[PDB]
């Protein structure tokens, strides 16, 4: 009945064989068992029907097996075309369905140097009364890279938004932006205005 | 060449109900009770997903007979019901939250079925557009785009990066285009995300060297389409 | 009453090379004997003229037989009876029959082994006096029927009326048996030249010692083929009349194994001969002096006929039909270099109507070559001038005629012999006098028209192919005129004058080498009456009905199967589909011309109508619509899994009933077995058929059964139908069946006929293109199903496939493999032995086939109802049991299973039966329908198996009564398949199931259908009782229902596995099936009830008192109240029960069970058996040798039962327990039937 997806999320190369394990709670047949393809932001796809079986119009690259409890969707050789967020799931039966984790498949890119953009709120923005400190992070290592609005062994928290960037199909790129909700005098109080910068190696 | 049309993006407020409508196009309205377990395409199975998970079950419904399921968490919260000739079947998403802004997809069960001897269809492979719900007590508000220009002072590198964002907008969809359409080359838009204030945030940048270039039109374009409004703002 | 026979297998030499044998009862020949003693010393004194036949077995009504077929011979032999009952006393064969290793003898037999083989000849074996006067079947050997029947093994199996063991009128002329036979000696083992002999009870030509005939008598003659391979012989007396009641029969005919009883009245001596009439090269040597000897101590007329024999030039083409010049036409119908050319001289007769021969008649156009009509009556004086102008002495003999005489003379003094062979010379004249009876009475019944024809016999094989015919009619009274058909062959090579015909048409004679195949094909031209390639034009008015004499005289050296298209032509009260007509023998037609369009003959042949033998008819101008959405589908066949892979693309009917065509009407279990047939087009009186067919594949076919009719559209002009339906394109073929179709009363309830691609036959029957329509006598097939539903029928269609003769054959080159032998696949409904199923009936009820042949020259496959013999309706009640079938011909049959079991349906040529034109066929009982034993726990926990515990519920406690707890089989899942493992072949009969409580919620599935399975791959859902695709199970609404479900027909297989539909809550179900054995015999004779007296049951001793009244009589089965059980005086080990059965009954099954009494519970767990017919003969059943100790029961509620594979015998069944728990007391009962 719960399903968990192993690993959460896979980067690979695109032509080298896949993996996906599935696990769930319930022996259950593998008739009962399949696996979905959804390209970001866009309706997702069949791709496995019952463990074993390829559906309408799938090359033969793809595969499934397992039964009862433990659950796998192997991909021989994997392109661009499917590189997408996969999806063990058990359906319709028992007047119950779920689906997976949803096990984001990204593609390798290499070590390259990250961009990082720091912004205060200009005049503009103070006469608009918004004044919003933003910061912005691309092109990085890693995905789950987390930085914080520290200012002066000071945490601001609870009131900061961050937009993520979905991984691009070409390039699998990554970027995130940090920006802050706040009036412009809560800007104005403080003095020093930055987020913390990690990698592997401004006045008001 | 089957059919599974929805309608589009959809804004309500917490604690009434919205109703989604999937019209089915070609089938005949019913595919037998599965008496021989052949063709099941007339179930018709709801589904939400939102931006920041995968998609979850709400229940299914059989136009043959007029049974229907329901995932546990929406015994009280969606209900199902059909047409009686036009072939679309209508979901009432009731007692609404805040966190209901997704996509909801109509599904229905046509392909094969891989058992010891059985043809019947327990996988969906038919689905369409997807509806975009957006639930808040707040009501529409325009474009507050502000400009991301570097600071004149601190402008040395041949890379800079060039953004507006658009804050405190409601509600979806709205679109953010870059130097009107004029560059494609570093466009890139961040997915909007809800403020702690309740509305939306979207950020639409260009990381081109545009310091390195000479002044050119980076006149990002707002369109808000539930209040009409495009405004055409240069960083 | 009962007989008794000591047969015997005998080794002798016999190379064939000395004949008449006549120191007897002294190539290797392995030939039945028959003695008279028990010691089997002495032979029986036997003629000397039985040469390799066995010896004559007689029998009546009710009669017991007893062979006791001993084993001399080198190598194993068997018996094989043919038209008698038995219980696998006599089935001989090497086959499935699935029965007890006691019956499992008659399969091979070591030197010695006398054994026993018991018939019994029950009322519908045995006949009346209006019944044939004594059947004649043969009780041939089986184990391997090509070589047996090599060996010479053949015999007389004769059976008639009561009454006769008595030698008060039946001792008479023995009753001698006649056996045409064709041995092959060469394909035995007796080799490392033999070739095949043509013999008459073994005797080979003319040496048959003296078949002794009676002066005036009526004498019955048994006639019994005897063959491994095909073809037929006629058979002739050279100067015997030929008559028979109201059979207007004159030919004596055989077949490679058929079974005849002629009856001849004699009134002449002297001596005759046995002829196979047939000129073959190798063969009509089967020829026998037979001699007869003394046994024992108004309307006259004059009429002349003027004939006279002359040459004249004919050509069969008076128009040039021949527009293609290389393509089969030029060569028959055009002169070249190579070919003799269109039309040639030959010498007919024609009449002249002065008395010096000079003047001819008006001869007329489509009466080519034949000559004259003739015809008589009663007290005629016809007297019949000849005269020859030929080149050669030629005369003219009538054939079987009654009587013929020189004229104006006693005898002729001078250096003529007979008449038979003498000639007339160029230019002079004789006269003949034909007569016929004068005290043959009235009958108002008789067979009052007879065609004959007469010929030359200066040379007979040369006269006939020079063009020697006449014709020659015999009708009685007490536009109208017809000219006949004459199918002949003419050769030129055998013709009298091909030196002639050569030299006046071939160009130039320089070298043709005498064996072109051209010259030599077009020598042999075929021709209807004179004419080939559609030379002939029938044209004769509607509505006025025809009457036409067909013959085939000529040198067609095998049988004809002509048809008429568009009609059936009545027969004797019979209206066919094509008609057979064997080589000097000829039939009246009876006709109806109410039907217009344009139709062709043929000889239905493959070949023979595409040699021209076609000719055209032409006949121009002068209540509920029953739908059959019927289609034409593709699919991948495999004839069969035994011996090797057939999966051939072959094309095939299948029925729907909507017109969206689709739902191909699947096949399940009465249509399971049609294979590659199509579906039962059935009828009644007065319907309209609303057959909507379709087609598919890449090559278009057709529709077609005899009675399509083309509308009259196109006034003042004519043209075939137009059929030939494109792929996609559908028709309608919508007809109205005419009432001359129905059969009599007297005939069988519902005749059938077979429909086809009429478009090409010889390339779509072996596509498989064929399937069965079946128009019935009134009303007779109401209700929704549209049959008689009392009687259950089937389709038989005998023939061989062969791929090279099927358009698939290219497509079908896929497997790696160079020629047709390995791809010939002898066919019973597209299935090749062990292959067949769906052929399931009822014991009690009686049952129909349709048995069907088509094909070739080889399609003579035989048919043998293998236990079973009926009675033929056609004109009067008569009896039989071997069929034959003529291609074309779709016959209705009857064998109503009377004993139970599998058996086989036979095909008699052993060449076939060794290829497959048999397959098993099984008929239950009704009286055994006992659960298969979920409940009993004798179907173990670990062979049930489905999918989904999850909560410790297993599937295995599925068992119905059970309780306690979690008590079913549940699972949430809305699809599931519970999977009852038999493990064993069975007929289910039922099923029977409750629901399940779960706290207080009930838990049932309230529809269902089912699954049963053989094999475990494939696997078909119950479609039985029509009015639907399959059948949707009502199942239960609650825990404590009655359901009392029953299966119409019940499944035969060894998986029951259930697929839910509706259901509440979830699947929660208990169940249990009611079955039995693959043969229907395990079920209670009635030990448990009073079927046994009670003075039966007996012990060694039994505790009666005032306080115990442990009498032995109560150790009934669930016996309750008052000492419900059997005790002894003492309880001790020696203690010993008997049961009387006034006979050996079979059983397999006995069930035993403990007692409860006094608040505690006994229980034997310790028990031997023995068998004794009078209670002082010693005889233990013998158990592996020893006595198995059971640990037995461990309550006293449940009964167990315990399997014994050698069934109990003797009519005293004796139980001997050894131990006890508590005290000593058991119920029995036990499971088996009838068998010996
Ligand atoms: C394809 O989809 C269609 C719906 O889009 C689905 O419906 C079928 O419709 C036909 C036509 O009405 C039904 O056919 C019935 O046939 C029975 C006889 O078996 C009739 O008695 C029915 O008549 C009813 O209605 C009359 C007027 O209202 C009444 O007066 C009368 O008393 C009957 O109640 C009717 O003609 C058919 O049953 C339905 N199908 C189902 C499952 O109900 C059709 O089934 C779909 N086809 C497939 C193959 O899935
Ligand atoms: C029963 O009688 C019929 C008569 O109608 C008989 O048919 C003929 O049998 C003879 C048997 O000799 C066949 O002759 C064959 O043909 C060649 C050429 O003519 C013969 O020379 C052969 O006979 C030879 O056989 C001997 C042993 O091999 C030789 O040593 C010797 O030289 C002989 O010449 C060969 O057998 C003939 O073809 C047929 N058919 C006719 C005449 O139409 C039939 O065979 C008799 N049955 C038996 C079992 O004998
Ligand atoms: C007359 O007879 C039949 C009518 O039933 C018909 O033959 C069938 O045609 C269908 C298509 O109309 C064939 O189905 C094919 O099956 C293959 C199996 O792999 C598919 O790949 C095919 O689909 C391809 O082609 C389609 C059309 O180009 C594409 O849309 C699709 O995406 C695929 O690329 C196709 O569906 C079926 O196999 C045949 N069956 C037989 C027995 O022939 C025939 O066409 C009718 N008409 C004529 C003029 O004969």
């Amino acid at each position: 009945i719960v399903l968990t997806q192993f690993p959460g999320t896979l980067s690979l190369s695109p032509g080298e064989r896949a993996t996906l394990s599935c696990r769930a709670s319930q022996s259950v047949a593998s008739a009962y068992l399949a696996w979905y393809q959804q390209k970001p932001g866009q309706a997702p796809r069949l791709l496995i029907y019952g463990a074993s079986s390829r559906a309408t119009d799938i090359p033969h690259r793809f595969s499934g097996s397992g039964s009862g409890t433990d659950f796998t969707l192997t991909i021989s050789r994997l392109e661009p075309e499917d590189f997408a967020v996969y999806y063990c799931q058990q359906y319709g039966t028992s007047a119950l369905l779920t689906f997976g984790g949803g096990t984001k498949v990204e593609i390798k890119r290499t070590v390259a140097a990250p961009s990082v953009f720091i912004f205060p709120p200009s005049d503009e923005q103070l006469k608009s009364g918004t004044a919003s400190v933003v910061c912005l992070l691309n092109n990085f290592y890693p995905r789950e890279a987390k930085v914080q609005w520290k200012v002066d062994n000071a945490l601001q928290s609870g009131n900061s938004q961050e937009s993520v960037t979905e991984q691009d199909s070409k390039d699998s790129t990554y970027s995130l932006s940090s920006t802050l909700t706040l009036s412009k005098a809560d800007y104005e109080k403080h003095k020093v205005y930055a987020c913390e910068v990690t990698h592997q190696g401004f006045n008001r | 060449q089957v059919q599974l049309v929805q309608s589009g993006a959809e804004v309500k407020k917490p604690g009434a109900s919205v109703k989604v409508s999937c019209k089915t196009s070609g089938y005949n309205f019913t595919g037998y009770s599965a008496s021989g377990h052949i063709f099941t395409a007339y179930s018709v199975h709801w589904v939400r997903q939102a931006p920041g998970q995968g998609l979850e079950w709400m229940g299914r419904i059989n136009p043959n007979s007029g049974a229907t399921d329901y995932a546990h968490k929406f015994q009280g919260r969606v209900t199902m019901s059909r047409d009686t000739s036009i072939s679309t079947a209508y979901m009432e998403l009731s007692r609404l939250t805040s966190d209901d802004t997704a996509m909801y997809y109509c599904a229905r069960a046509d392909n094969y079925f891989d058992i010891v001897t059985g043809y019947t269809s327990h996988y969906f492979d038919y689905w369409g557009r997807g509806t975009l719900v957006t639930v808040s007590s707040a009501s529409t508000k325009g474009p507050s785009v502000f400009p991301l220009a570097p600071c004149s002072r601190s402008t040395s590198e041949s890379t800079a990066a060039l953004g507006c964002l658009v804050k405190d907008y409601f509600p979806e969809p709205v679109t953010v285009s870059w130097n009107s359409g004029a560059l494609t080359s570093g466009v890139h838009t961040f997915p909007a995300v809800l403020q702690s204030s309740g509305l939306y945030s979207l950020s639409s940048v260009v990381t081109v060297p545009s310091s390195s270039l000479g002044t050119k039109t980076y006149t990002c374009n707002v369109d808000h389409k539930p209040s009409n409004t495009k405004v055409d703002k240069r960083v | 009453a009962i007989r008794r026979y000591y047969l015997g297998a005998v080794e002798l030499s016999w190379d064939y090379r000395q004949s008449e044998l006549l120191r007897e009862l002294h190539y290797k020949k392995t030939v039945f004997v028959e003695f008279t003693d028990q010691l089997f010393s002495v032979a029986r004194p036997r003629p000397p003229w039985m040469g390799l036949l066995g010896p004559t077995i007689q029998a009546e009504v009710y009669d017991t037989v007893v062979v006791t077929l001993k084993n001399m011979a080198s190598h194993p032999v068997s018996l094989h009876a043919v038209g008698v009952s038995f219980w696998k006393s006599s089935e001989g064969a090497e086959y499935e029959d699935h029965t007890s290793q006691r019956e499992k003898e008659d399969d091979k037999v070591l030197p010695g082994k006398s054994q026993t083989y018991v018939w019994q000849v029950l009322k519908e074996n045995g006949p009346t006096a209006s019944d044939p006067p004594c059947l004649t079947y043969s009780y041939l050997s089986h184990v391997d029927l090509v070589k047996d029947l090599n060996s010479g093994l053949i015999g007389a199996l004769l059976v008639c009326r009561e009454g006769s063991l008595t030698r008060e009128r039946t001792q008479n002329l023995h009753e001698f048996v006649l056996l045409f036979a064709v041995f092959d000696e060469g394909k035995s083992w007796h080799s490392a030249a033999q070739p095949a002999m043509h013999t008459v009870n073994g005797y080979v030509n003319r040496s048959l010692p003296g078949l002794i005939g009676c002066h005036k008598k009526s004498v019955y003659w048994h006639v019994i083929g005897m063959g491994t391979s095909p073809e037929v012989h006629s058979i002739f007396l050279e100067g015997h009349t030929f008559l028979v009641r109201h059979h207007r029969q004159a030919s004596l005919e055989i077949s490679p194994l058929t079974f005849l009883t002629a009856q001849t009245f004699l009134m002449d001596l002297g001596q005759f001969l046995l002829f196979c009439h047939i000129s073959s090269h190798h063969h009509g040597g089967m020829e026998a002096h037979v001699r007869v000897e003394s046994c024992a101590e108004k309307h006259p007329k004059t009429w002349v006929h003027y004939i006279a024999a002359e040459e004249e030039d004919w050509d069969y083409a008076p128009l040039v039909l021949a527009p293609d010049d290389r393509s089969y036409k030029s060569q028959y119908l055009n002169n070249g270099p190579q070919r003799i050319g269109r039309k040639y001289k030959k010498v007919r007769f024609m009449a002249y109507t002065d008395e010096t021969f000079k003047t001819r008649e008006a001869i007329q156009h489509e009466s080519g070559i034949l000559g004259p009509l003739l015809y008589g009556e009663v007290g005629d004086t016809l007297l019949i001038i000849f005269k020859n102008q030929a080149s050669r002495p030629y005369n003219i003999y009538p054939h079987g005629i009654t009587d013929v005489r020189p004229l104006y003379s006693r005898r002729l003094p001078k250096g003529v012999k007979h008449l038979k062979d003498f000639p007339i010379l160029p230019g002079e004249i004789f006269k003949y006098k034909w007569t016929v009876t004068v005290e043959d009475g009235p009958t108002k019944s008789d067979p009052r028209c007879l065609t004959r024809y007469y010929s030359s016999f200066v040379n007979m094989e040369r006269d006939l192919a020079s063009g020697l015919i006449g014709p020659l009619l015999i009708c009685y009274k007490e536009s109208d005129k017809r000219n006949v058909i004459l199918f002949s062959v003419f050769d030129e090579n055998r013709s009298w004058y091909l030196t002639e015909n050569i030299q006046r048409f071939l160009p130039n004679p320089a070298g043709v080498q005498l064996e072109d195949p051209e010259f030599q094909a077009s020598n042999i031209m075929h021709s209807i009456n004179g004419y080939v390639f559609d030379s002939l034009q029938l044209s004769v008015c509607l509505h006025e009905v025809a009457y036409w004499y067909i013959l085939s005289i000529g040198a067609q050296t095998d049988f004809l199967s002509v048809f008429f298209s568009g009609y059936t032509f009545k027969h004797k009260m019979v209206y066919e589909d094509t008609l057979t007509l064997f080589p000097f023998s000829g039939e009246t037609v009876f006709m109806s011309m109410e039907n217009p369009g344009l139709w062709i003959l043929g000889c239905h042949n493959s070949d023979f109508r595409n040699r021209g033998m076609t000719a055209l008819l032409k006949v121009s101008s002068c209540k509920r619509t029953r739908h059959y959405f019927i289609a034409a589908v593709e699919q991948l066949w495999d004839y069969g899994m035994s011996e090797s892979v057939p999966r051939f693309k072959k094309v095939v009917f299948r029925e729907f009933a909507d017109g969206s065509f689709t739902q191909p009407s699947y096949r399940g279990e009465l249509n399971k077995h049609l294979g590659l047939l199509g579906p039962y087009i059935r009828a009644e009186v007065e319907d309209n058929i609303m057959v909507t067919f379709k087609n598919q594949a890449s090559r278009p076919y057709s529709f077609y059964s005899s009675l399509i009719s083309y509308p009259d559209d196109q006034e003042q002009g004519a043209e075939p139908r137009h059929n030939f339906v494109q792929p996609n394109e559908t028709r309608t073929y919508f007809w109205k069946v005419q009432h001359h179709m129905a059969p009599t009363e007297d005939e069988f309830d519902c005749k059938a006929w077979a429909y086809f691609s009429d478009v090409d036959l010889e390339k779509d029957v072996h596509s498989g293109l064929i399937g069965p329509l079946l128009i019935c006598r009134a009303n007779t097939l109401n209700a929704a199903h549209g049959r008689q539903v009392t009687v259950q029928e089937f389709a038989l269609f005998f023939t061989i496939f062969d791929e090279t003769k099927s358009w698939y054959f290219t497509e079908n080159v896929e497997r790696n493999c160079t020629l047709k032998e390995n791809y010939r696949f002898h066919a019973i409904n597209g299935y090749v032995m062990d292959t067949l199923p769906g052929l399931v009936m009822a014991q009690n009820q009686r049952i129909r086939w349709y048995l069907l042949s088509m094909g070739s020259n080889e399609n003579i496959h035989s048919i043998h109802f293998s236990g079973h013999v009926f009675s033929v309706r056609k004109k009067e009640e008569y009896k039989m049991a071997v069929y034959n079938l003529y291609p074309g011909v779709f016959e209705t049959v009857e064998m109503l299973p009377s004993k139970v079991g599998i058996w086989r349906i036979e095909c008699l040529i052993g060449e076939h039966l060794q290829a497959g034109m048999s397959t098993t066929f099984l008929v239950y009982s009704k009286k055994c329908q006992t659960p298969l034993g979920m409940a009993s726990g004798h179907i173990r926990d670990f062979q049930i198996t489905a999918s989904g515990q999850y909560g410790q519920w297993a599937p295995k406690l599925a068992r119905l009564h059970y309780s306690g707890s979690i008590n079913a089989w549940s699972t949430k899942e809305p699809f599931s398949w519970i999977k009852v493992d038999l493990l064993a072949p069975m007929i289910i009969h039922g099923i029977k199931t409750q629901g399940a409580r779960q706290k207080f919620s009930s838990l049932y599935i309230s529809q269902f259908i089912i699954m049963y399975s053989l094999d475990g791959k494939k696997w078909q859902t119950y479609r039985g009782n029509s009015t639907g695709t399959l059948m949707v199970f009502f199942g239960n609404v609650d825990s404590s229902g009655i359901k009392h479900n029953i299966f119409n027909p019940p499944i035969i297989a060894r998986y029951i596995r259930l697929h839910p539909t509706h259901y509440s809550i979830r699947s929660t179900l208990r169940m249990e099936l009611m079955g039995c054995d693959l043969n229907s015999c395990s079920m209670p004779l009635g030990m448990e009830s009073k079927a046994i007296s009670d003075a039966q049951i007996t012990a060694s001793s039994y505790f009666t008192n005032m306080f115990a009244t442990w009498s032995p009589s109560k150790a009934r089965l669930h016996l309750q109240g008052r000492s419900n059980a059997w005790r002894p005086q003492v309880n001790n080990p020696k203690e010993w029960l008997q049961v009387d059965f006034q006979k050996t009954m079979k059983v397999t099954g006995v069930t035993t069970q403990g007692v409860k009494s006094l608040l505690t519970s006994m229980y034997v767990k310790e028990f031997l058996i023995s068998s004794s017919q009078d209670g002082h003969q010693w005889t233990l059943f013998f158990q592996n040798g020893k006595v198995k100790v059971f640990q037995g029961n461990q309550d006293s509620f449940t009964p167990v039962v315990n399997s014994l594979d050698p069934p109990l015998l003797t009519r005293y069944l004796r139980i001997h327990p050894q131990s006890w728990v508590h005290q000593i007391a058991l119920r029995m009962e036990v499971l088996g039937c009838e068998a010996q």
